[PDB]
């Protein structure tokens, strides 16, 4: 039996840029 | 995607491509997507591509990864937990 | 995330950090979030941070965790089913 | 072959508080 | 929850339990909810809680599950796809 | 390397009924 | 559902009813679905059903699969980015 | 422990047809 558990959490960290575009 | 300061991924121990839910503290959209390994000590939070159309520059975020875990590793199991400042860097 | 009374979470086998489903009655929303363990009796149900845009006080809620097993133990497993009073304690 | 079978649920439970701002 | 005619399940091979992805063809809603074995032969397919928000009376939906494998498995397995009629009786 | 397989589909089924307050 | 022509699928390494996330650059929309093996060379990239409320044709989309594997294989996995013109043939 | 990791990206494809009534 696998349960699905929290492996990682950053919390309350501020968006800095968003691209609509970005190629990558 | 979501392009996230090395320092953040090796403090949270995510991997470039793993999958990542972000939640946006300030509208409360939900999506999932995946890491890119942004420049460290940047603090860079990026949104790439369609994810840019619901969380938002200067948007309040957490970020979440799960791991697939057989119950006796899972009763045992210490997630990274990483509280960052205004400007993304760890605590 | 969900806080949640530790006497609900041994009741239904939750740990604490395991991914959970939460859908609401009142308004019909649906997310995945984690658990947290709430004061043992006190019947907390707690929502914490980007979900509090979506399920709020009184709302009446169904909680949900899933586990990924080989067809053979599938055939057989049991789910744990926790019936709740208006209080949040266990039936 | 892994299939997601239910394994948990608190069925009909009532939101006591809800908190934004949480930090934890 | 989704409560699926017993014929139905054994004709597409769902567990009761086993998770499933309803999609609407009328509103377009897409939602995770688990199968409950209904009457064989009913023609029953009900939506249980939160979920007839979104799903309803009338509505034509596709029933999924999925299944993780390793790559030699996945490039070999035949899923089990099964239509109906406008009663929900297979083809 | 594990991949997520298409399993199981019901094609164009018809919802007969919708209970909100189900208790089971 | 989607269905993706038989070159791209072989380029970015998806079978026949791999579980895909689409979404779409033009409204936002994301959704979790399947890929169908289309026409080799013609460039098709189809919304089968219920996902058509949601991408609509003339849309950019960005087509993504995800593989659940063991923390080893993870750190060494690379995966198949795929770029195409404006008539999706790769690059 | 099991980590879901991107496989595959088609990346900035065009929508080149939809249809609602798909039967297949
Ligand atoms: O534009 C996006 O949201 C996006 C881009 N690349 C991958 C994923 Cl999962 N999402
Ligand atoms: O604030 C939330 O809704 C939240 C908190 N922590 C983890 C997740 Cl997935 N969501
Ligand atoms: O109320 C619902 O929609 C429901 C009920 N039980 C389980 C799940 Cl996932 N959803
Ligand atoms: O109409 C749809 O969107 C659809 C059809 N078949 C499977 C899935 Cl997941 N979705």
């Amino acid at each position: 039996m696998l349960r699905t558990m929290l492996k990682s959490k950053i919390h309350r960290a501020t968006v800095t840029c968003a691209d609509l575009h970005y190629v990558g | 995607x979501v392009t996230i300061d090395a320092d953040l991924m090796d403090a949270a121990d995510l991997l470039e491509g793993e999958q990542v839910t972000i939640v946006d503290i300030d509208n409360g959209a939900r999506l999932v997507t995946y890491a890119i390994t942004g420049e460290r000590g940047s603090g860079v939070i990026g949104i790439n591509g369609a994810a840019a159309h619901l969380v938002h520059p200067g948007d309040l975020v957490i970020l979440i990864a799960y791991a697939t875990m057989d119950d006796a590793r899972a009763r045992t199991y210490q997630p990274r937990i990483v509280f960052v400042d205004a400007y993304n860097k760890p605590i």
